[PDB]
């Protein structure tokens, strides 16, 4: 009948418990140990200049309010007992909508060790912000950062630390990449501290460095502006006296630069300058309306 | 009267219950046998890299502490007496966007027996992620699974297994696909680890080949009758100049 | 908060060494516990750390299956040993705890080992 | 320890449903902003997303407290249990809190009953774009927000003098438009249920040229 | 392995000047560079934790600074007890130290 | 003090209260009087046929036990007492989506009176449903309508009208619609008959009729064009076949 | 004090009240009676295989435990005294995402007559499947079923049964009909007996007649094939001397062929046979061709 016990052990562990308290509230700074495992590196929306990712975000603080000794060293307890007592409230600094994972039953845990290190895990899917400088699209490299910090608690107060060697925290599954059109190079973690109007707060980042592939937009875009430019080169072959063929290939290849240069700009967001694609695009319009022109002056 | 009975039972079973402790809390692992009976897969998505499915999740323990010797019979108690029991902490691993369904109540179903063994299905519906390679496009046979994985309780706490591991998954014959075929189905049993401890994990798989029908009908016959057309330009005496020059255009921006 | 290592030690070449660290001031359980060498008139080096709390050590590549670190988890010492050691590591051996970030705050006092005859 | 006798006392005899004083004067709430980023601004709905750190600062005599720490500084747990002033903006489409991993929220009550509540908001506002001269034309649109059931009699707001604080204005998803100031402004509006003090922040955007000269011109 | 690349090796200088020693990291170290000041015939005592932090006791004219590669120790007002070594060592990764550099006064 | 004397009048109404009993359970109906402040018309869609549109919706009725008499002022309490009083279950037939704004509160207002009249506004952005005809686009006038009706109550226990009777309705003079132009607006009160009774119910018909600038500019300026371009290949010789063809045939295809 | 009698009266009703036993647990199988009013018969999407339902669903059981006698002879109660009784666990075997408007308060309601009688009734959308074979489309008649039953009581625990005759059951709505493209003819009711893995359950089904419009088919794809097979059959008057003339009508109406080909499969759903208007859309496409190789011939 260790259920009694237990229960026991567990009544006796929330007996006198204030949940409003951080861990060591009067002569400690609460030390929060963070770990990040990406299970899937979600698909890098361009339009929205965001990017998905779903981690197992895990913490791991020190209570000397649960320390209790029995029969087992480490209470694997259920996920309910987590909102019961203290448990650092952890944002994401640019997450924009963010869904903790509710099937079939709340996906948290929960591990009280005897000696009132915790350990909390939870199952999120961060949408955050990457913004991005598409200047060399598409042949652009990105680093789409990942910060979160404390709300509520300054830096007197909860630090955040890495729980490995910083290199090694941040740990991508080898199956979990949802990119089909960008490629993951590597993580890179680092920690600060940011001022602000309320207080001083401990704010981790970790940068996913990205490299777009080039494949899908060359056969879509330079395969067709190329072949473009060529068959208006074709008009400088054909005889004098044919003037409606070299005029038909003319204005027909114009047209079709014009629909390619605007189906090459819908595919990126509304940005303001000029894209390396752009450049080329441009480039072609002037070859295809300077053969025209040649071809007039003939 | 046997309601009343059956109530007193029921007040006696729930009193003095400890919902945070699992079933041998101090003991060996619980065993929780899967079900599933799936109703339809309803869209598969090349976009999304998603499919669809809606299933009737069932799973079974046994709960010694549920366990009553006065009524022979099969108890069925309303869905909401769930939230005071222990039920496992299962979890879809690639799921992007489910639920249960909830109309005209939460559709679950909980139905203890006299000897502790709890029956607990759900109706759910989830978005799992399923990356395609589409090198073969739309000649291509897809293969995406659905990893069924207890969250909080490694494997000496829990221990999945098929109930039937031939029976468990019923109703694939019947799954009818505007566009793909269901070819093969397969259930796997795994211990995957984790730096957290090593959790028990069932795989539910599909092999959907993609009919070749609409394709051929859409984006085939066009292009080889547009080539066709295009062989005409050759019939034409070779003194048209603007007639051959219009085909081969024409062809060519189509 | 007061790390005490061993004492001097004069060792034969070929024979092993167990350096002992007792940290007295906090539980070795919530920390990293490394070991640093240093040659007379050279940089620090590092050996290994050790996470007290699981036994997870890891080693420089240099230092593979020389050195072992081992816990005690009641009287909060950290163990060195030198499984085979030439006449070449007469160094000074350090014991250190990890600090805030992830730096070395709090050193030990260095057993200056001796291989001689 | 002791924190919890102050937090034990400060809730006993304490009635959330009532607004400090009462049936005394109205009460004065200081609001301040942190805007992170001004979301695009879509002319299609008429719309343009905005993601705030929304400050309300206010006294309440009856958390009033006496011992040697000056400060209580709480997490979202003791929100719900205080008297919290219902600001809602007038102008938003729809806008929601953040929840994620726990409800971003902040309270820190003082030593002398002043209460700090700080949350984090994104908010789909809706401003009337006057699409004249377009593309070559320039917008100042607002985010008004106020009191929903408290009429003037009863909550006052006003602007600190340091309030409204932009942020880096780098890192923004304004791609056509540019921030090139903001403004604040208080007035009072006349509804069916009573007169109310609403509170506006006028945030002043340029459009540049660009997409358009090489999508159309 | 990461490598630290402390200069320079041995400086010389006098009392009251200005100095700065720098320590420039192989691969990508973000903030986690330490400084530890090793004074003869005693064990190396941590001074600036992370980049620019300077530790509990440490008088405030040593600072750093810090970048993802290059770091920096600048001393001000510098007295007569500050004639040690001063090794920089980087946490990223496993732990790496420098050559350190052997503060002389003249 | 005055605080004392308030909360003392507020635990008096709130205790010994049954929310299961609307105010006059045996006697006759409550009557509820209906504001409504339209905020803005949104969207019109054809091709979802339907509306949406946000409105700070508002209820007004007497509840004689949340009466008090001694203190004079007009008590505005915290909108989470509205879940301990009673409120009528009105709800609108044709809507699809609908939400309470919720922040930063959830924004409802509920204020007593020391008579018992209660005070309850909500702020709702309904995506109402209404059938368009457009056997006359897009020179047609649409009549968009949100109906307003009691669940659980029949006509015999709840009564609504509108106060002021044209006064009700405000903010549709100031609504602005990028396609549509608001030309009148008109204020319903009948009963309903059903299987279970005959219930209340109110209805706001707008009338909207569509602006034509936009499609004489996209859509009848260019068939005018093509057909003139049609008719300039009447010039052209007739000895030139190769020309008139190309113009003809292109605006057909046009 | 006319509220406090009925409070007590409420209050000795639910004295000693199991929401969890359903009524006659052990010594009787419950007796749902089941109504549907149709508000409105929702827009049938071709593409999901979906049809969009509003509806009054009305139930009525007996429950003895509610026996009640008092001044009045039926309780017309809030819609939250349903949450503190047993009510059946209605669900829709055929339904992908239905929603309960609680709008602005929960749409329910509850009478409990004074001999133990209780209805219950819901306003709820249902969005329910509806396969469809598309082999005559656009000529095509379907029946799209609602089929609803019990979870977790089988039969030999709650059977249902239609309140009214079967045939008077399901009622539409005069005016309750948002079918843009299909006309509703009738509803047909039945019911049966299905087998699930947990055990043997009753289901009703509803069969919706509907029979999908020409109107908009006609103008957009069969008048522009006729016109280009006329405007194909038009080179023909020509002159045997006029050849590009006659190659542009040729080329330009097989062009126009594909277009209206791809425009028009872009409609339906991607089904892997044949549809009628594609067999329409082939032999006005095989006419056409033939006139271009007549023209070649020639
Ligand atoms: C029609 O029907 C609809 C469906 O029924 C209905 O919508 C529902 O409305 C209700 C009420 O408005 C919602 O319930 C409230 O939700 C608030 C926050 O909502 C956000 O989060 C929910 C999800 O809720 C989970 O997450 C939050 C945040 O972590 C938790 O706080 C919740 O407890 C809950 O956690 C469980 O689930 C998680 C998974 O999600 C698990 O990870 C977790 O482990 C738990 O298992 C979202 O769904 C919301 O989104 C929806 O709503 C927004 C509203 O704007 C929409 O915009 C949006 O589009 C969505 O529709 C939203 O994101 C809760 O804070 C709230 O609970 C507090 O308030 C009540 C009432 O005051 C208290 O009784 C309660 O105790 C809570 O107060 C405690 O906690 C707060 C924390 O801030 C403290 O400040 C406070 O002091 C108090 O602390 C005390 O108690 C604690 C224990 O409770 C204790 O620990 C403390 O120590 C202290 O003693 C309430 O749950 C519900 O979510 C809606 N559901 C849906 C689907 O929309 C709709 O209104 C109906 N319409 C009409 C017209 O009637
Ligand atoms: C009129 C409209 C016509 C529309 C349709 C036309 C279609 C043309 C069909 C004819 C046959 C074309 C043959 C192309 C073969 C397939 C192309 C696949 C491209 C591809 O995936 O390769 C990428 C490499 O891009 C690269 O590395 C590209 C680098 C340079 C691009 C090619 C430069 C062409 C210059 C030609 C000069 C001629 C001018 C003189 C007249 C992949 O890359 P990844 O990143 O995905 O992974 C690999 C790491 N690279
Ligand atoms: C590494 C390359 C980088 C270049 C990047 C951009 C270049 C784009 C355009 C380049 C096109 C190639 C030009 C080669 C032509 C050389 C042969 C010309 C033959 C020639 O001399 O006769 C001229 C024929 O006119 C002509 O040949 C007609 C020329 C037309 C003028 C240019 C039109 C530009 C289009 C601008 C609008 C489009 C902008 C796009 C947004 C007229 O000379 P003559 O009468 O003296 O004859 C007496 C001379 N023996
Ligand atoms: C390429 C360029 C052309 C595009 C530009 C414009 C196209 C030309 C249009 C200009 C003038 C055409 C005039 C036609 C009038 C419009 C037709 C309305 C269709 C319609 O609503 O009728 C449906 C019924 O049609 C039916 O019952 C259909 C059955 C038969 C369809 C007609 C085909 C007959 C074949 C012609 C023989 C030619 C022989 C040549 C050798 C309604 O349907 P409902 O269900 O709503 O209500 C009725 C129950 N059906
Ligand atoms: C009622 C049921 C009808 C349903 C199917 C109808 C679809 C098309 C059928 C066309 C029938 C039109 C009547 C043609 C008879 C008059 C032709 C005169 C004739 O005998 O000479 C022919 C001239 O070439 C020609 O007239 C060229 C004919 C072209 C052959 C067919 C090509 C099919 C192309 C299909 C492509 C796409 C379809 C599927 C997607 C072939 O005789 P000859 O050349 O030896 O001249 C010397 C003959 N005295
Ligand atoms: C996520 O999943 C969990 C578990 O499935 C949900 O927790 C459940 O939440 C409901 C509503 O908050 C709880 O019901 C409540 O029970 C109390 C009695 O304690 C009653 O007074 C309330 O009126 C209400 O009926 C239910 O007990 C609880 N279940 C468990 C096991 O904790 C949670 O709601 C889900 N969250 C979302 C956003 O779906
Ligand atoms: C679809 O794809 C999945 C994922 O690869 C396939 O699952 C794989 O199935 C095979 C055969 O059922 C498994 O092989 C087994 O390996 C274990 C390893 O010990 C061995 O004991 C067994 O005798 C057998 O050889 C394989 O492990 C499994 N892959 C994973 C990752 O679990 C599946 O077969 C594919 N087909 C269908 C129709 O879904
Ligand atoms: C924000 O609002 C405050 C208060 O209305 C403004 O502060 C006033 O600024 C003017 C001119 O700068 C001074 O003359 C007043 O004395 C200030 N009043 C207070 C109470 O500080 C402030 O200018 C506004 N910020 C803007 C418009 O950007
Ligand atoms: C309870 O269920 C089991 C298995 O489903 C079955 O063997 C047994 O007969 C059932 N009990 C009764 C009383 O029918
Ligand atoms: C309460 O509201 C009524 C509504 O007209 C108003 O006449 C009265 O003045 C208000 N009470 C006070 C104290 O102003």
């Amino acid at each position: 009948d260790n259920t009694t016990v237990f229960t026991r052990i567990l009544d006796r562990l929330l007996d006198g418990y204030d949940n409003r308290l951080r861990p060591g509230l009067g002569e400690r700074v609460t030390e929060v140990k963070t770990d990040i495992f990406v299970t899937s590196f979600g698909p890098v929306s361009d339009h929205d200049m965001e990017y998905t990712i779903d981690v197992f975000f895990r913490q791991s603080w020190k209570d000397e309010r649960l320390k209790f000794k029995g029969p087992m060293t480490v209470l694997r307890l259920n996920n309910l007992m987590a909102s019961k007592i203290w448990t650092p409230d952890t944002f994401f600094h640019n997450g924009k909508k963010s869904v903790a994972h509710n099937m079939t039953m709340p996906n948290k845990l929960l591990r009280i060790t005897e000696d009132g290190t915790l350990l909390y895990t939870m199952r999120l899917t961060v949408r955050a912000e990457c913004p991005m400088h598409l200047e060399d699209f598409p042949m652009d490299a990105h680093a789409c950062p990942l910060k979160f910090g404390s709300y509520a608690y300054t830096r007197a107060e909860v630090v955040y630390e890495w729980t490995r060697e910083p290199a090694r925290s941040v740990v991508v599954a080898e199956d979990g990449s949802r990119l089909n059109q960008y490629d993951l190079l590597g993580q890179t973690v680092d920690s600060g501290i940011v001022q602000s109007s309320t207080g001083e707060y401990v704010v981790m980042t970790t940068h996913f460095h990205l490299k777009r592939k080039i494949g899908y937009f060359v056969i879509q875009t330079y395969l067709p502006c190329i072949m473009t430019v060529i068959l208006s080169q074709v008009s400088f072959w054909l005889n004098r006296e044919s003037v409606p063929a070299r005029t038909v290939f003319g204005v027909t290849t114009v047209l079709t630069m014009t629909t390619l240069s605007i189906s090459a700009r819908n595919s990126l967001p509304k940005v303001a300058y000029a894209t390396a694609m752009d450049w080329f695009i441009a480039v072609c319009y002037a070859f295809v309306f300077s053969a025209l022109i040649e071809f007039a002056t003939v | 009267s046997n309601m009343s009975l059956v109530k007193e039972t029921v007040d006696r079973l729930l009193k003095g219950y400890d919902i945070r402790l699992r079933p041998d809390f101090g003991g060996p692992p619980v065993a929780v046998g899967m079900n599933i009976d799936i109703a339809s897969i309803d869209m598969v998505s090349e976009v999304n890299m998603d499919y669809t499915l809606t299933m009737y999740f069932q799973q079974a323990w046994r709960d010694k502490r549920l366990s009553y010797n006065v009524i022979p019979l099969n108890l069925t108690l309303d869905n909401r007496v769930a939230d005071q029991l222990w039920v496992p902490d299962t979890y879809f691993l690639n799921d992007k966007k489910s639920f249960v369904h909830g109309v005209t109540v939460k559709n679950r179903m909980i139905r203890l027996h006299p000897d502790g063994t709890v029956l607990y299905g759900l109706r759910i519906t989830t978005t799992a992620a399923c990356m395609m390679d589409l090198r073969r496009y739309p000649l291509d046979e897809q293969n995406c699974t659905l990893e069924i994985e207890s969250y909080g309780y490694t494997t000496d706490d829990i221990e999945f297994y098929w109930r039937g591991d031939d029976n468990a998954v019923t109703g694939v014959t019947k799954i009818e696909l505007p566009q793909f075929s269901i070819v093969d189905y397969k259930l796997i049993t795994k211990k995957v680890v984790f730096s957290t401890g090593s959790y028990p994990r069932l795989s539910l798989s599909f092999k959907l080949k993609r009919n070749i029908g609409y394709f051929i009908l859409q984006t085939y016959m066009p292009s080889i009758l547009i080539t066709i057309l295009s062989w005409v330009s050759f019939w034409i005496n070779y003194d048209a100049s603007a007639a051959r020059v219009a085909l081969g255009i024409t062809t060519v921006l189509t | 908060v007061q790390l005490q290592q061993s004492g001097a030690e004069l060792v034969k070449p070929g024979a092993s060494v167990k350096l002992s660290c007792t940290a007295s001031g906090f539980n070795i359980k919530d920390t990293y516990m490394y070991w640093v060498k240093q040659r007379p008139e050279q940089g620090l080096e590092w050996i290994g750390r050790i996470d007290p709390a699981n036994g997870d050590t890891k080693y420089d590549p240099k230092f593979q299956g020389k050195a072992t670190i081992t816990t005690d988890t009641f009287s909060n010492t950290a163990y060195l040993q030198l499984s085979s050691l030439t006449s070449e590591d007469t160094a000074v051996y350090y014991c250190a705890r990890k600090g805030l970030r992830w730096a070395m705050d709090y050193w030990g006092q260095g057993t200056s080992v001796t291989v001689s005859t | 320890g002791d924190v919890t006798v102050i937090l034990n006392n400060l809730l006993e005899g304490y009635d959330n449903k009532l607004r400090p004083d009462i049936g005394v004067k109205p009460t004065l709430i200081h609001t301040d902003m942190y805007v992170n980023s001004i979301g695009p601004v879509n002319a299609i709905n008429m719309e343009y997303t905005i993601d705030i750190f929304f400050a309300q600062t206010w006294y309440d005599r009856r958390l009033k407290f006496n011992s040697t720490i000056k400060v209580l500084r709480l997490n979202s747990n003791m929100v719900g249990k205080i008297w919290i002033p219902d600001t809602f903006f007038r102008n938003s489409k729809k806008a929601d809190a953040h929840w994620i991993t726990t409800p971003n929220r902040m309270l820190r009550i003082w030593n002398d009953g002043r209460v700090l509540y700080t949350l984090r908001l994104t908010i789909d506002a809706e401003c009337q774009l006057q699409l004249h001269n377009f593309p070559m034309d320039e917008h100042s649109c607002p985010l008004e927000f106020s009191s929903y059931g408290y009429p003037r009699e009863e909550i006052v707001y006003q602007w600190k003098r340091s309030s409204v604080e932009v942020g880096d204005t780098r890192s923004w998803r304004l791609y056509q438009f540019s921030f090139v100031g903001l403004r604040n402004t208080t007035e009072v509006v006349k509804t069916t249920s009573g007169d109310y003090v609403v509170m506006s922040v006028y945030f002043d955007l340029s459009r540049r040229m660009g997409y358009f000269t090489i999508q159309t011109y | 392995n990461i490598v630290m690349t402390q200069s320079p090796k041995s400086m010389s200088m006098s009392v009251g000047e200005r100095v700065t020693l720098s320590c420039k990291a192989s691969e990508y170290v973000g903030t986690y560079v330490s400084w530890y000041q090793q004074k003869p015939e005693q064990s190396p005592k941590l001074l600036i934790y992370g980049a620019s932090n300077r530790y509990t006791g440490v008088p405030d004219r040593f600072t750093g600074s810090g970048s993802a590669t290059d770091f920096t120790l600048t001393i001000g007002s510098v007295q007569a007890e500050d004639l040690a070594d001063y090794h920089c060592g980087q946490s990223y990764s496993y732990p790496t130290f420098g050559a350190g550099t052997k503060l002389e006064l003249k």
